[PDB]
């Protein structure tokens, strides 16, 4: 249920919130890979975490005789 | 000159190419053009566009095709002016010329129009650019043009900030498919790169790229010669096992991780890095996944790589360790203990970067709850891994940590300092 979904996720401590209010468990699975969200793990226990999974030349060209 | 300018504005055929081959000319020279003393003159750009129209011409069609795509790469200032001249549409209709020649210059323009921003590249989107471009690869054409068309394909999938509405860039996934069965490296590498963007996302979109059937040649790809088709090839494949678990096992079914580890060993440091980064990815997977990756002998190349490789590579190999302590059973990081991960693990929590202590916090975390489980198999009491981070970390800096008045001290300093001069 909830360490289901949280396996894939790093808790990096209390709520910051700084990062906005806080997410269910549910909403968790739309948090942006490589962003940091507040979540709630249960009563008054506000936690912040992001996903373990994480995302990653010329942008023009002159032609030239 | 004044006899350019002459020429442009008059109403001769012969005379309008002639000094248009002159403005080219000018642009091509080639240490950086003097394109604002071109942009400046009252007219010049907006009579090139209106070269443009002119179908019955190739060789004016594509002598001020080539002026405005050097005007267009360069300043986004200098970009903004062959816009507002109305330029994009134009080009567009282009795409559909009777000319190979022509055809082909308006794909480059508009590859360095889409290059020049998040607004350029939507604009260009909105202006219905992808069904005559993705026409052009519906034909035998020359490699130049492919190379050109491939190469506009990827600048507008390009961008995370906001990204393209993934709508608009999504059709070209059938071409891109088929497109990864060609040998130039040019066209591949160019492939291989719009994927490398349509996947980094959200699911759904990885979920799009993967039901295109890219993967298997990706991965194929990861054992290229050349490095300009590994490290985006390698790119695309590091994003797709940011899937869910079925998303990343498609991955796995490829055979990835033998030529991961191969990877692991590439001589290009950026490599070794995208390779690591990978696995890490693939390790917050399922113990089925760890299993396959433990199987591949990839752990102790990780565990090299953890304590002797620099700093921007050893934090990725740290998130491929920890995030297999996170997910894997007793017997599983039992095998990291042995192969020798808790020493380089510790060692990070001295390193000046707050980022790869939590990553290295984490998984001596995990590798400890486990060892709680150990303690309960063997009714002892006693966690098997506490001997061992201390042997790691040092009895001094343990004992500095038990100390709950130590702790206590901290968090009212932090506390105080951030609430009176502020968080940092």
């Amino acid at each position: 249920v909830e360490s289901a979904v949280l396996r894939g996720f790093l808790i990096l401590g209390k709520e910051d919130r700084r990062y906005g209010p806080a997410l269910s468990i549910n909403e968790l699975s739309n948090l942006a890979k490589g962003e940091k969200a507040n979540v709630l793990i249960g009563q008054g226990d506000v936690v912040l975490v992001m996903k373990r999974k994480r995302d990653s030349t010329a942008t023009k060209r002159i032609r030239m005789a | 000159t004044s006899d350019m300018i002459e020429m442009i504005f008059s109403k001769s055929p012969e005379q309008q190419l002639s000094a248009t081959q002159k403005f080219r000319k000018l642009l091509s020279k080639e240490p950086n053009p003097p394109i604002d003393e071109v942009i400046s003159t009252p007219g010049v750009v907006a009579r090139f566009v209106e070269f443009l129209k002119r179908k019955e011409n190739c060789t004016l069609q594509f002598e001020s095709a080539w002026v405005l795509t050097n005007i267009a790469s360069g300043n986004s200032l200098q970009t903004r002016i062959v816009i507002q001249a109305g330029a994009v549409p134009i080009f567009i209709e282009l795409l559909s010329s009777e000319f190979e020649d022509v055809q082909e210059q308006a794909v480059w323009a508009l590859g360095n129009i889409a290059g020049d921003s998040t607004m350029c590249r939507d604009y260009v989107l909105d202006c219905n650019i992808l069904p005559p471009l993705l026409q052009l690869f519906s034909k035998q054409n020359r490699l130049t043009m492919t190379r050109n068309a491939v190469w506009a394909l990827s600048n507008l999938c390009r961008g995370k900030s906001p990204p393209p509405e993934f709508a608009k860039v999504s059709p070209c996934l059938n071409v891109l498919s088929w497109l990864l069965f060609v040998s130039d490296t040019d066209v591949l590498a160019d492939a291989c790169w719009a994927l490398s963007y349509l996947s980094d996302g959200p699911n759904d979109k990885i979920q799009a790229v993967i039901d295109a059937g890219v993967c298997r040649r990706l991965v194929e790809l990861l054992m290229h010669n050349d490095y300009k088709v590994v490290s985006p090839a390698l790119r695309a494949v590091g994003n797709i096992v940011t899937g869910d678990d079925i998303q990343t096992q498609v991955i796995l079914n490829c055979s990835a991780l033998q030529s991961l580890l191969h990877l692991l060993s590439s001589p290009k440091e950026s490599i070794k890095k995208e390779a690591c980064w990978t696995i890490s990815n693939i390790t917050a997977g399922n113990r089925a996944q760890i299993q396959t990756v433990i199987d591949a002998n990839i752990f102790p190349a990780l565990i090299s790589i953890l304590q002797t490789a620099e700093f921007r590579t050893r934090k990725e190999a740290a998130w491929a360790i920890t995030n297999a302590t996170s997910g894997g059973s007793a017997e599983q990081i039992k095998y990291l203990v042995e192969l020798g991960c808790i020493k380089p693990l510790c060692d990070l929590l001295t390193v000046m970067d707050s980022k790869i202590v939590q990553v290295a916090l984490n998984g001596l975390e995990n590798i400890l709850r486990l060892g709680e489980q150990e303690a309960k198999r063997n009714g002892t009491g006693i966690n098997p891994y506490c001997a061992l981070i201390e042997e790691a970390y040092g009895l001094d800096k343990i004992e500095f940590l038990q100390s709950h008045e130590n702790q206590e001290i901290y968090q009212k300093a932090f506390d105080l300092i951030e609430h009176y001069f502020g968080t940092e």
